[PDB]
RNA sequence: GGAUAGUGGCCUACCAUGGUUUCAACGGGUAACGGGGAAUAAGGGUUCGAUUCCGGAGAGGGAGCCUGAGAAACGGCUACCACAUCCAAGGAAGGCAGCAGGCGCGCAAAUUACCCAAUCCUAAUUCAGGGAGGUAGUGACAAUAAAUAACGAUACAGGGCCCAUUCGGGUCUUGUAAUUGGAAUGAGUACAAUGUAAAUACCUUAACGAGGAACAAUUGGAGGGCAAGUCUGGUGCCAGCAGCCGCGGUAAUUCCAGCUCCAAUAGCGUAUAUUAAAGUUGUUGCAGUUAAAAAGCUCGUAGUUGAACUUUGGGCCCGGUUGGCCG
RNA sequence: GGACUUUUACUUUGAAAAAAUUAGAGUGUUCAAAGCAGGCGUAUUGCUCGAAUAUAUUAGCAUGGAAUAAUAGAAUAGGACG
């Protein structure tokens, strides 16, 4: 019974099953087809630091409604353009054009986060200093 | 307070045994006033650039200057 | 790696010294000598680690360099002579009279003899050798070469040796009874009679053994050094006879021999 | 190419963060052993639980066992020697109901306290980390030293220090010192 | 879906809730002393009540 | 046979046609140096290992080689390739994956500091040399210890057991303070001595160093999950929040703030990966009539698997161990 | 009395076996992470215990076992034993 080989010498079947298993599995396969090294916008990196090209005021999704204040960001190390969203009440005013910014994901491992569609990435750094801090006025956007 | 202490069998005979930091200490030694590693080791190679006497050399710039 | 090493990193040397792990990177590494590095032990851990005679290394040298030292016989001042088993070691200027032998862990315990008996050692016999123009040779476990020996003389057999002339004095030969040094592998520092010895064509001999206590143990023929007869020992042996007790027993001995 | 300096850590945070019931129990321990935070309290969690488990493991074993005995005893030993474990509950099966509370009591902290001293686990605290206090010739301003059993007989205050003798404090000695220079002359 | 939506209004209401000054107070006690304060506090004292004990009321029911 | 230090298709002549493979050869990929080990704690497992030790390899890319015991060595040479320095324009010279330090790369990593006192190495050698190594500087990588207050006085309320007919009340001990009281201590500052190769910090110690605008703790959160507000003000499907469900369309417990409260706390949040939770990879240990999933059917090789029986039973010896009991 | 499985798998116990790490014994770094120290005394020329133990599940080697599971042997007798 049970539809799988029992026997002591079983093991290379055994072993070899799951193997063959392991691939209907997403992380495991992400693992192995080395995704976030070719596919992913950073290169499997935490952050990655871009340039801000313009702004977007990017509708949200149902049932909500309201825009949602994000940037177009050319990442440095691929060139890769990418939409990034500006977080907290009228944070988008702190970053300009031609900036260049912090981003980083959205907890959500690759998938976009709450009702902004297509906005996978968050802002953190604005040249070079922290959004929590200017939002919070702690520090000054440096006069460039 | 604890430390260690040595007690040698005459003066001159912990003079010799005795490392010469400690003897420093005592006013049993005197500070070697020497030339700063970097300016030693500099020289070593200022040196090193030379075979010879250098005597000889000073006579080979010397005359060149001369005319 | 180009050539012959010539660095020890502090860790890579034998557990058995009992080095500190902080305090340094490097330990001593014996110099090339008559024991191999690993079975042997530097001067400069018998003066300063062993004896405390010494603190720094340098004044490990100053002790040397005063040939304070003889190893069986011979003044060394290699301050990382590779010393070892069965060799004597005589610190003149203080009436010491030591013998490298073994602890009943595995370590070099601090074994002082008499000043008499340092003017002999044991040595057990590595091969016999029919060397050139006839001559017959035997070599001992520390390099020794003595030419002209007795006949009967086989491999694995001791020697009596004396110590400053070389020669044989009487030897003792290898079977069953005998009275048996263990000088490396998980029982060195045992000592006991014989039994048996498993003889394996193509490699390695086992030797099971008995000690003063009715414990079998058994190593491999390399590790065995006969040193006499039983209960009848050759030479002085350490404090416990290497005769090796459990944690338990151990834990007994202290505590009852604690307090009072 | 040094030698790593080895290290460990020495708490363990609770598997839930937010467990109403949990936290309460904390916060009662917390304030009867005068305790600074939960890490103190983490600290000893997770020395019981090592403990716990060695004594789980030795227990599986064939009893008369020469590594159950040897390491058992050896455990049972020092339990008792630290004042943790009762005189006569010397047994595996008893290490096994011990509680945080046990471990928590024997702290200096709560032995400066528990004789006089201090009348105040608060005021033990600051009795403590200030230097007056002496197991022995010993200062030990450390709250969560562990106090042994016969060492419990010689918790006392300091050769120094005002409340041991030698000079009083450094403000008492500015108080009777003001009333000199004014009132005086 | 529309990407281009009015960013005219960016931080609308925190630009228009009218800043109000914090009112000073005494320091609370940090360290072991605060814990001390909640110990007495939550279960040594028991304030408040409902037949569960309630950590922050607002001006209860009356 | 030659060659090598030597074995050997290592190379060469001649001779045969052999050698590996579904028990996966051969080829491809690896964001692959191997291991000692690391993270995750029911067990089994999963993931990781450039990096304190061992082995290997390399010194911009390749090849060649001199010297020597040992090097196919690069702080050796020779050449080609890719760089690239000085120049009186004829020429000459350099290989930091050593230690610092710079440019570049980036999410991402410190001083062009002191010394051989220690640890050990080397030489003709106690003595010289050692950016090995040690020392300090930068250093919230991780890890340990754990200050930010303690105790009283008094005025009310009373935990007040009572006495007790009533503003009658014993008497400690909780809690409240725009009320006061003296005690304590190091964070620092600093004579000294200690420490050190010298200086530095730790340890020790004169003189100092505690009353609130200080020696003033932060970080996140308060609908649910999930611990803690149906309080106040602002906004009005806007701004925004929200890992998930969701909040916001004028009484918002969810945004923006004030107040209060909760949680961890010299640390707390976020992102990325990974482990546990996951019996959602299932050997342990899953599922497949209808939720994902039995090849249309039979045959059949490799694979896995495969009825029963052969000295069973009887009878002794010897010397062991926990418990009866008892001192 | 030494050698001895037809040919094996399996299982027992050992041997050779780096240190660090891990587990874990001792030790009052003032506590602890650590470290491998140290402890006693006439402390004016001394004494003394230590620096354990366990782990390696593959393979090789040595060894006690013969249940389970494989394997060989006499059929035209080209059989065994002396």
């Amino acid at each position: 019974g049970k539809g799988k080989p029992r026997g002591l010498n079983s093991a290379r079947k055994l072993r070899v099953h799951r193997r063959n298993n392991r691939w209907a599995e997403n992380n495991y396969k992400k693992r192995l087809l080395g995704t976030a090294f070719k596919s992913s916008p950073f290169g499997g990196s935490s952050h990655a630091k871009g340039i801000v090209l313009e702004k977007l005021g990017i509708e949200s999704k149902q049932p909500n409604s309201a825009i949602r204040k994000c940037v177009r960001v050319q990442l440095i190390k691929n060139g890769k353009k990418v939409t990034a969203f500006v977080p907290n009440d009228g944070c988008l005013n702190f970053v300009d054009e031609n900036d260049e910014v912090l981003l980083a994901g959205f907890g959500r491992k690759g998938k976009a986060k709450g009702d902004i569609p297509g906005v996978r990435f968050k802002v953190v750094k604005v040249s070079g200093v922290s959004l929590l801090a200017l939002w919070k006025e702690k520090k000054e956007k440096p006069r460039s | 307070s604890v430390g260690f202490g040595l007690v040698y069998n005459s003066v001159a005979e912990a003079k010799k045994f005795e490392p010469t930091y400690r003897l420093v200490r005592y006013g049993l030694a005197e500070k070697v006033e020497k030339a700063s590693r970097q300016q030693r080791k500099q020289k070593k190679n200022r040196d090193k650039k030379i075979f010879g006497t250098g005597k000889r050399l000073a006579k080979k710039v010397a005359r060149r200057n001369a005319d | 790696a180009r050539g012959p090493k010539k660095h020890l990193k502090r860790l890579a040397a034998p557990h058995h010294w009992l080095l500190d792990k902080l305090s340094g990177c490097y330990a001593p590494r014996p110099s090339a000598g008559p024991h191999k590095l690993r079975e042997s032990l530097p001067l400069i851990v018998f003066l300063r680690n062993r004896l405390k005679y010494a603190l720094n290394g340098r004044e490990v040298k100053a002790i040397l360099m005063q040939r304070h030292v003889k190893v069986d016989g011979k003044v060394r001042t290699d301050t990382t002579y590779p010393a070892g088993f069965m060799d004597v070691i005589t610190l003149d200027a203080t009436n010491e009279n030591f013998r490298l032998v073994y602890d009943v862990k595995g370590r070099f315990a601090v074994h002082r003899i008499t000043d008499e008996e340092a003017s002999y050692k044991l040595g057990k016999v590595k091969k016999v050798q029919l060397g050139k123009k006839g001559v017959p040779y035997v070599v001992t476990h520390d390099g020794r070469t003595i030419r002209y020996p007795d006949p009967n003389i086989k491999v694995n057999d001791t020697v009596k040796i004396d110590l400053a002339s070389g020669k044989i004095t009487d030897f003792i030969k290898f079977d069953a009874g005998k009275l048996v040094y263990v000088t490396g592998g998980r029982n060195l520092g045992r000592i006991g009679t014989i039994v048996h010895k498993e003889r394996h064509d193509g490699g390695f001999d086992l030797v099971h053994i008995k000690d003063s206590l009715d414990n079998t143990f058994v190593t491999r023929l390399n590790n065995v050094f006969v040193i006499g007869e039983q209960g009848k020992p050759y030479i002085s042996l350490p404090k416990g006879k290497g005769i090796k007790l459990s944690i338990a027993e151990e834990r007994d001995r202290r505590r009852a021999q604690q307090g009072l | 190419p040094r030698a790593p300096r080895t290290y460990s850590k020495t708490y363990s945070t609770p598997k839930r963060p937010y467990e109403s019931s949990r936290l309460d129990a904390e916060l009662k321990l917390a304030g009867e052993f005068g305790l600074k935070n939960k890490k103190e309290i983490y600290r000893i969690s997770f020395q019981l639980s090592k403990i716990r488990r060695a004594a789980r493991d030795l227990l599986t074993r064939d009893e008369k066992d020469p590594k159950r005995l040897f390491e058992g005893n050896a455990l049972i030993r020092r339990l008792v020697r630290v004042g943790v474990l009762s005189e006569d509950k010397k047994k595996l099966d008893y290490v096994l109901a011990l509680k945080v509370e046990d471990f928590l009591e024997r702290r200096l902290q709560t032995q400066v306290y528990k004789l006089g001293l201090a009348k105040s686990v608060h005021h033990a605290r600051v009795l403590i980390t200030q230097r007056h206090i002496a197991v022995g010739k010993q200062i030990v301003n450390i709250p969560s030293f562990m106090v042994r059993l016969d060492s419990e007989k010689h918790i006392d205050f300091a050769p120094t220090s005002p409340f041991g003798g030698a000079r009083p404090g450094r403000v008492a000695r500015r108080n009777a010192a003001r009333k000199a220079e004014a009132s005086g002359e | 879906a529309k990407v281009h939506g009015s960013l005219a209004r960016a931080g609308k209401v925190k630009s228009q809730t009218p800043k109000v000054e914090k009112t000073e107070k005494p320091k609370k006690p940090k360290g072991r002393a605060y814990k001390r304060l909640l110990y007495t506090r939550r279960f040594v004292n028991v304030t408040l009540v409902n037949g569960k004990r309630r950590m922050n009321p607002g001006p209860s029911v009356q």
